[PDB]
């Protein structure tokens, strides 16, 4: 999914 | 104009040690070459109203415009395709500016050398440059549509490729340090350092992130358990699976201020913030219910926060705010929007600090419940928010509030991430004052983020940005450590590959993993991991990115540096062997000037700390010296050498052979290391060039820092056997007989095999050979080579391969061999199969027999079927 | 090893030791696998592409999403020994191991179809090795093979399974080591291949198979052969788990001999597995049990270090709290984290 | 999943 | 903090006593020219060298009357950094940036005026400096600002009132  | 050839460098080469990227095209200019320019009416013109950024190239006159003080006297289109490639890549905002032009060949063959910064965007330009350059040369102009359409190709190509942003954070720091960086084939990860000191990252996840701590930062519900088991402070709240029960339920949760969300996760929608009404937990009962079957949790005042820890310690703190416009006089909020939205740090997606605001029905939604919309007057200082929630790609501001937080919250921060194991993470907290105790403003921890983003902390719309990468980088490389393995890069034209097998057989002394390149397999531990020439780049890199090196050792040859460039940028040591006039014409090489050009690249790979091993007895390497930035080291067959005296005088080392010994010369003390007849690979001392390979194995492990008695034991114990090295000085003994297979090439090799048979001190010299049919005019040199060495000199040269009519190559050896001495039984027989080579019965006791085979599997089988020793 | 052990509040976890010389484990994941290397052991076309680039032999094989190009991939791949696949991972279904004709590679297709679009690759012989590796290092090797029932006299395949299948060493699930053979539609579908159903009787000393692959807990067996791998392929074997990151790895080789060289025999390695389960280790039905958990406890608690904290309890009808708050004090001046628990409040520095 |  | 002796105690005889003394890790020391003039440096080399300003005091002594000179005598400690150090020179001195150019070590800068082409030119190659701005003490490293603390808040400084008093700590922040 990356950078939350 | 016609592309004949296109290469990729990605490293040192020949062209540039620092220009690492760089394409070169084949260029035949089948028409033009014989018209500069000025044979090409409206040519100058035409190139600038279609390109009139033109101006900007300097060539030989250090001017602006240095380039169109020309173009209209042509240079035959050399800088004319050169500098429309470099400008097409600046005009889509891909800075390249190196380029040069050089004429190989047959007249008119040129290579065209430019800078890149993404591959397939370069080699994109370079074709259009040719296309815009060959239209403008056929008529005067180039259509609009023709360049604005191939400019729109290169930004495509330019934005594939691209790293996102925090990888970028990382990859960018870890240069500054030093730390070399690759990209691996799966999963776009990223690699950081070479052998044993590697590392991974994929954005922001790690090596060094464990899997269950992740897991359980993706799961609320856990989250909340194991934080308040834990006597951390978490919102209250209940479950219920979308039954009317939700007026009971804030009686154990705290009246009706409570927070709705959809059961389960699928992005910030049918979420009601703050429920003060019966019906409204109805409506939000039923945009709840739209997902699975987090509800009436309660609501808590304050702003919301985001904390950065990297190593179970806190690296920043920021405020975040969602988009707004305020009551800055008595205007509309559509007329708000459009003032604030003007805001020259407002730009695009990723592009400035800001960004725009963009209203739509959830915008109005949000404005609709603050009693507003787009027609309506805010007072003054009233503050419409436009978003439920934060978030600077939406338009909101994050503010720096990391020197501002108090030092007990700090403590509960390091505490949570520990707790819920992971290294890199973001923590959502909601309070009204971040710089006293959360106990004391009654605040929250909300969410746990595993493997948060950086943009808010790296380019902040208020306050002061922070290296949040030198944290990371210092936790995957702790200070002290190193992240590079040793490099032992070997190169000239002969002896390339014994030096590499002997300098990896001695570091393997010490008990370390050794890794190694040749042109016959490559090799950990002396387990074969691939078989075949494997010297090059492509192999450079198998060995590099292995896991359990610890030292590697690179043959590396000259196909390798002109087809691709160096697979390492830099190297602690580097040893030149030779240079020979071997390979001329070929890879546009045509003298031996140029070829020294080649082999040079290695020395000046050198680090500054590390050293340069030069051959003292070779005046084309000696002089290499000159241009290394690392400590030199040399070697030679004679200790009477000038340079070698000039140097150990000013306490510098070499290596060199003296009374029958092998010796290293350390300012003024002497040490031996061993006998040359004691050493295996040499022939009793009989070998010259196997010395002199020894000689620069011992040096370059002695200058990295090895000990002599692990370099006697090395030499002591290694073997170039048949059927270990083959076709290199095999020698067999059969009774009292022997016969000698070896592979020589250049001349050099017929020389060096030459000296061996000369002091051969039993009975006749007889040799069975000579080159093949692809060689160039060196036949007679051969011829020449042959004459002065054996007494007996047979001709087989009429190969099985026959690359070119017949038995010519044989009687031009005969030629040759007859102008130098023309009495040794100078009988041409043609036939090598079993032929000339069985035939070693017309050679007495202890002669000796040298055979030269177009294949060496055949020669040494042959040998084999007399039965030898 | 007297390591003191906890179970935790949330997604089956269990914690070991106690203070700053906790561990947590999660059957066979821990605190010491990282998510990249798990991540990159769950996808087949990742982990074959980073090991063909490391030199490790694996499968040769193809891409074809469900388009009738078959007959040309062979040419590619090797002729028609051929395995076909569905194209995702959706169980062990509508896999053809020895496609040798057109048709056959068409019924393949048909069956591969009908999951999201691992196809034709080389079919190689051998048998289905599992090599467990802990640390870098080898623990254990077993052999796998399918349930069966053979030509043992002239009997019926469903009377040899009842004759089998009486053995006192079958024990229903996880209860004795082997367990039950159970006929379906898909063992018939198996037996039909081999030119037999359940009323056929079987030469004496044939093989009939009544699975496509081995599993323990279908019926079939596990046979140690720890002691019989050859050092090359110990060396390998350390190498591939290295080379994908993971800390605790199952490895699936296909050989005719563990005992020789891979590159002599022709095998391959054919599948990575993060969090290895292990049964067929612990209790295989030949050859000797291994302790591998042993090997576990040795990289979470290395040899040399602790895995407790110091703990002073304080007890007595007077004066505890007051003895408490000094002891702690007195501690706190070496500079060490205490945490220390009273009647008036939980404390730590 | 565990167990593979 | 314990007294070994007092008095002037700068010169290479004083420099010798810590020099020698077998607990001590690291070693500060101030240096005069009366010391250097008169008997040369006790050490041969060192990690940082310090210059902070060259002015017009002590001419026509020691047979030094010019400021060029005078200049000639504070470059020795900067001429006497290891390859692998560094020296910190004053960039708002024209005789002490000078320096620069003779220092076969790294060169980090310090200044009370952040808008000086010294130390843009340099901050622009990846060098370090120090500047006072906007109040603070901060460490210019690269692209990077770091701040240390506020003028203010140091009690050297009398409130941010004493110019020289900023610079000197400015020169100490950099060379830790
Ligand atoms: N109990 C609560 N009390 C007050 N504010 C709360 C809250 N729970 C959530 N919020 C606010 O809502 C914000 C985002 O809402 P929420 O946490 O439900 O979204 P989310 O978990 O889906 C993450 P994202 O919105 O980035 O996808 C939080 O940062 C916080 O400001
Ligand atoms: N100085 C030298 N050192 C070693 N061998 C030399 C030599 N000069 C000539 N030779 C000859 O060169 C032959 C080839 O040696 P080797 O295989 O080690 O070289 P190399 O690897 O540089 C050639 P390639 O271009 O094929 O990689 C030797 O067998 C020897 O006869
Ligand atoms: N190319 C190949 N050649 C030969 N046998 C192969 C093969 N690919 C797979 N196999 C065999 O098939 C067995 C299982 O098939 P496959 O690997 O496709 O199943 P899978 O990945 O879904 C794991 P599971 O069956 O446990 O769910 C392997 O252990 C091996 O014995
Ligand atoms: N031997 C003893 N040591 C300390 N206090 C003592 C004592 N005998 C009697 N006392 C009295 O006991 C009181 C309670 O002390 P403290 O609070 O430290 O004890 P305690 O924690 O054992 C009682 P609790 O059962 O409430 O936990 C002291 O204030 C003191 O007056
Ligand atoms: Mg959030
Ligand atoms: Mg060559
Ligand atoms: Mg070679
Ligand atoms: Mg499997
Ligand atoms: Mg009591
Ligand atoms: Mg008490």
């Amino acid at each position: 999914d990356d950078d939350d | 104009m016609k592309i004949l050839k296109t290469l990729t460098l990605r490293g040192p080469n020949y062209w540039s040690i620092r220009r690492k990227k760089l394409i070169v095209m084949r260029l035949d200019l089948e028409d033009l070459a014989e018209r500069p320019s000025n044979s090409i009416p409206g040519f100058y013109e035409g190139l600038i109203k279609v390109l009139p950024s033109l101006v900007e190239h300097f060539c030989s006159p250090g001017y602006q415009g240095g380039f169109l003080e020309r173009v209209k006297e042509g240079t035959y289109m050399g800088h004319i395709v050169e500098h429309v490639a470099l400008e097409l890549q600046e005009l889509v905002g891909m800075t390249a500016g190196f380029g040069r032009t050089r004429e190989t060949s047959t007249p008119g063959v040129y290579n065209v050398v430019y800078e890149y910064v993404d591959e397939q965007a370069g080699r994109y330009a370079g074709r259009a440059a040719v296309r815009l350059c060959r239209s403008l040369v056929d008529t005067g102009d180039y259509p609009r549509l023709e360049l604005e359409k191939d400019l729109e190709d290169l930004r495509d190509l330019g934005a594939n490729s691209a790293l996102g942003p925090s990888t970028e954070t990382i990859v960018t720091e870890a240069e500054a340090r030093k730390i070399p960086w690759m990209l691996l084939s799966a999963r776009a990860m990223v690699q950081l350092g070479y052998g044993v000191y590697q590392q991974r990252i994929q954005a922001t996840l790690s090596s060094h992130s464990g899997i269950l701590g992740v897991e359980l930062a993706c799961d609320k519900e856990g989250t909340k358990t194991i934080l308040q088991d834990a006597g951390i402070p978490v919102p209250r709240g209940t479950t219920i699976q979308y039954f009317d029960d939700l007026e009971e339920a804030i009686n154990d949760v705290g009246g009706y201020p409570v927070v709705i969300k959809p059961l389960d996760g699928n992005h910030g929608r049918g979420i009601t913030i703050n429920v003060r009404h019966w019906q409204e937990a109805i409506a939000a009962y039923d945009l709840a219910a739209e997902e699975s079957k987090i509800i009436v949790e309660r609501y808590y005042e304050g702003s919301d926060h985001r904390v950065l820890v990297v190593n179970g310690k806190l690296v920043a703190v920021a405020e975040r705010i969602p988009a707004h416009v305020t009551g800055d006089g008595s205007s509309t909020i559509s007329e708000l929007i459009e003032k604030t939205n003007q805001d020259p740090n407002r730009g695009d997606g990723h592009d400035n600090i800001l960004t725009k605001i963009v209203v739509n029905k959830t915008a109005i939604d949000v404005m609709e419940r603050q009693g507003y919309n787009l027609d309506s007057v805010l007072p003054k200082d009233e503050v419409v928010y436009l978003r439920a929630t934060a978030n600077l790609s939406t338009g909101g501001i994050a503010i720096d509030r990391t020197d501002d937080i108090h030092p007990e919250n700090i403590w509960l921060m390091e505490r949570v991430a520990k707790v819920i194991g992971l290294d890199i993470a973001g923590i959502d907290v909601v309070t009204s004052d971040i710089s006293k105790p959360l106990r004391e403003t009654n605040g929250v921890i909300v969410e746990v983020n595993a493997a948060p983003g950086f943009r808010m902390h790296v380019a902040p719309s208020q306050g002061l940005p922070r290296n949040v990468a030198a944290p990371v980088l210092d936790m995957l490389f702790p200070p002290g450590t190193p992240s590079r393995i040793p490099i032992l890069a070997v190169t000239g034209t002969n002896g390339k590959t014994t030096t590499t097998r002997l300098l990896a057989h001695i570091y393997r002394q010490t008990g370390k993993t050794v890794g190694y390149t040749s042109t016959d397999a490559i090799y950990i531990n002396e387990y074969c991991v691939e078989k075949g020439d494997n010297t090059g780049p492509q192999s450079a890199g198998v060995i590099l990115r292995d896991p359990t090196v610890e030292v590697a050792v690179l043959e590396t040859a000259r196909g390798g540096i002109l087809r691709a460039g160096l697979a390492f940028d830099s190297c602690d040591v580097g040893v030149v062997l030779n240079v020979a006039a071997d390979h001329l014409g070929l890879g546009d090489i045509d003298t031996i000037e140029q070829m020294a050009k080649v082999k040079s690249v290695i020395a000046e790979v050198v680090d500054p700390s590390g050293y340069a091993v030069l051959n003292a007895d070779d005046p084309l390497v000696a002089a290499m010296a000159d241009k290394v930035k690392a400590k030199v080291a040399y070697f030679s067959m004679n200790p009477d050498n000038p340079i070698i005296q000039a140097h150990v005088r000013r306490n510098g080392i070499a290596a060199v052979y003296e009374s029958g010994y092998l010796s290293i010369l350390e300012g003024s003390w002497t040490l031996r290391v061993e006998q040359a007849k004691l050493i295996p690979m040499t022939m009793g001392g009989m070998a010259p060039f196997m010395i002199a390979n020894a000689l620069a194995a011992c040096l370059a492990a002695f200058v990295n820092g090895l000990d002599v008695e692990v370099i006697r034991q090395g030499v002591r114990t290694f073997t170039t056997s048949a059927e270990q090295t083959p076709g290199r000085m095999n020698l067999f003994n059969l009774g009292q007989h022997h016969a000698l297979v070896d592979y020589a090439h250049n001349p050099a090799g017929y020389r060096a095999v030459g000296d061996f048979v000369k002091n051969w001190q039993g009975q006749r010299f007889g040799v069975v050979g000579g080159p093949g049919d692809r060689r160039d005019s060196d036949l007679i040199e051969l011829g020449q080579i042959a004459a002065q060495v054996f007494d007996r000199i047979i001709v087989k040269e009429d190969d099985d391969k026959r690359g070119r009519s017949e038995g010519e190559t044989a009687d031009l050896i005969v030629k040759g061999i007859l102008q130098e001495n023309p009495g040794a039984s100078y009988e041409v027989i043609l036939d090598e199969t079993i032929a000339l080579n069985k035939a070693l019965d017309q050679v007495e006791e202890k002669g000796l027999v040298v055979v030269f085979p177009e294949s060496v599997t055949r020669a040494i089988d042959l040998i084999k079927v007399r039965n030898p020793i």
